[PDB]
């Protein structure tokens, strides 16, 4: 009724502990009120839009698990992210995000050389510095920000059969970059087990230690699951 | 799976004064990734004037900032832009742009008498 | 003594059709030496479209050639000009010049839907 609206913007909070908390009530009272006829009350108080709403682009898994558990109660369906499948690209969307980020005026060499998505993603800083022209390394650096960003953002499915990012995702929300770097290479979920810091290194192009050693001690304690 | 855009608005306006685009999906606005719009004058290459992501941070070029503002509007799947002082050389043909790949057809904006 | 030119005309058409201008004197067209019709454009400066003699004798510049026509009338003192094909980019204001110094107020020209 009228009491459910006073949760309504609740969920807009900044803090975890009111998410949380505004979640798991709405939560078990769908619980309750699903098993008799009345779920109408979710359509005509409009909290179904706002839960369609935060599902995607969380990174929570207890308000989004119960986000989910939520609307699979009602028998609705959980909407997905759409990201742009950046590896299958090519020369006219690389310009046309050159245009979007603001390095509009590199959009000629981008051009002259071919660049596309496969190539795009495994750019190093002697591609950038040498042939490309960005010379001062601030700007070399806001380009690699710019990236890294597109990078955990993108749509691997047409080359990732082992699911690899949703495992590097589960550790880390920014180490999903590191994706394509692990499938062009060669690597898959069954057989990563036995890799080393020093093939990490060069191969898959993790340059923080930090990330490779995070990666190396979440990789090897998942040793023989099969 | 490929999403459709749509245009609406358009046409013509005298120097000085405002005018909205609106641009409407065929699924959830709050899904995709980035929007953006895009304008390409007559003997020129396109170029980008409004972006916004799904948290809704905005980003405009240097050229058209506080002239211009984009925004969502989660009731019916539409993004809109506002444009409130106009020159003489804003007219062009205009774009709406979902993630990177899918365009729409245009709408073309002309200013005069 | 002065000679004042009216122009008359303009106004807005689409890509592909032609118009014509008109200019009126206040003397009669044969007494003067030369005449001529020129364009500003905005964001630029002027430029010549066609020139005419006491004797009839016509220049174009090479962009323009076999699309625009200048012609004296002397029924009624009165120079025009026809503008057959029109392009995106011929969108501007248009005077009339007498001799050298003595020009008109202008006309605003127009192409789009």
């Amino acid at each position: 009724p009228d009491d459910l609206q006073r949760l309504v913007p609740l969920l807009d909070s900044n803090r975890l502990e009111a998410q949380c908390i505004g979640a798991f009530y709405l939560c078990a009272e769908a619980a309750i009120k699903s098993l008799q006829g009345k779920t109408k009350v979710f359509s005509d108080i409009g909290a179904i839009q706002s839960l369609k709403r935060l599902v995607s682009y969380s990174t929570n898994g207890t308000k989004s698990a119960l986000a989910k558990r939520a609307l699979r109660l009602l028998g609705e369906e959980v909407p997905r992210p759409i990201l742009p499948s950046v590896p299958s690209w090519k020369e006219a969307e690389v310009q046309t995000w050159l245009q979007q980020i603001g390095f509009s005026k590199y959009c000629e060499s981008f051009r002259e050389q071919q660049v596309d998505g496969d190539l795009l993603l495994r750019l190093t800083e002697e591609e950038l510095q040498t042939d490309l022209g960005m010379k001062s390394g601030i700007t070399r650096k806001r380009f690699f920000r710019e990236l890294t960003e597109l990078k955990t953002f993108a749509n691997y499915s047409t080359c990732d059969r082992s699911n690899l990012a949703d495992w590097l995702g589960s550790l880390d929300p920014r180490f999903r970059q590191y994706t394509y770097g692990l499938v062009s290479c060669g690597l898959d979920r069954s057989l990563l087990h036995r890799v080393s810091e020093q093939q990490l290194l060069e191969d898959c192009g993790i340059h923080l230690g930090v990330h490779r050693a995070r990666i190396l001690t979440a990789a090897r304690e998942m040793l023989h699951s099969p | 799976m490929a999403v459709q855009l749509v245009e609406s608005g358009g046409g013509l306006v005298q120097p000085g004064g405002s005018l909205r685009l609106s641009c409407a999906a065929s699924v959830s606005i709050s899904r995709i990734y980035v929007m953006a719009w895009y304008r390409q004058a007559p003997g020129k290459q396109r170029e980008v004037v409004a972006v916004i992501r799904y948290d809704g941070t905005t980003n405009y070029p240097d050229s058209v900032k506080g002239r211009f503002t984009i925004s969502r509007d989660n009731a019916k799947n539409t993004v809109y832009l506002q444009m409130n002082s106009l020159k003489p050389e804003d007219t062009a043909v205009y774009y709406c742009n979902a993630n990177v790949e899918t365009w729409g057809q245009g709408t073309q904006v002309t200013v005069s008498s």
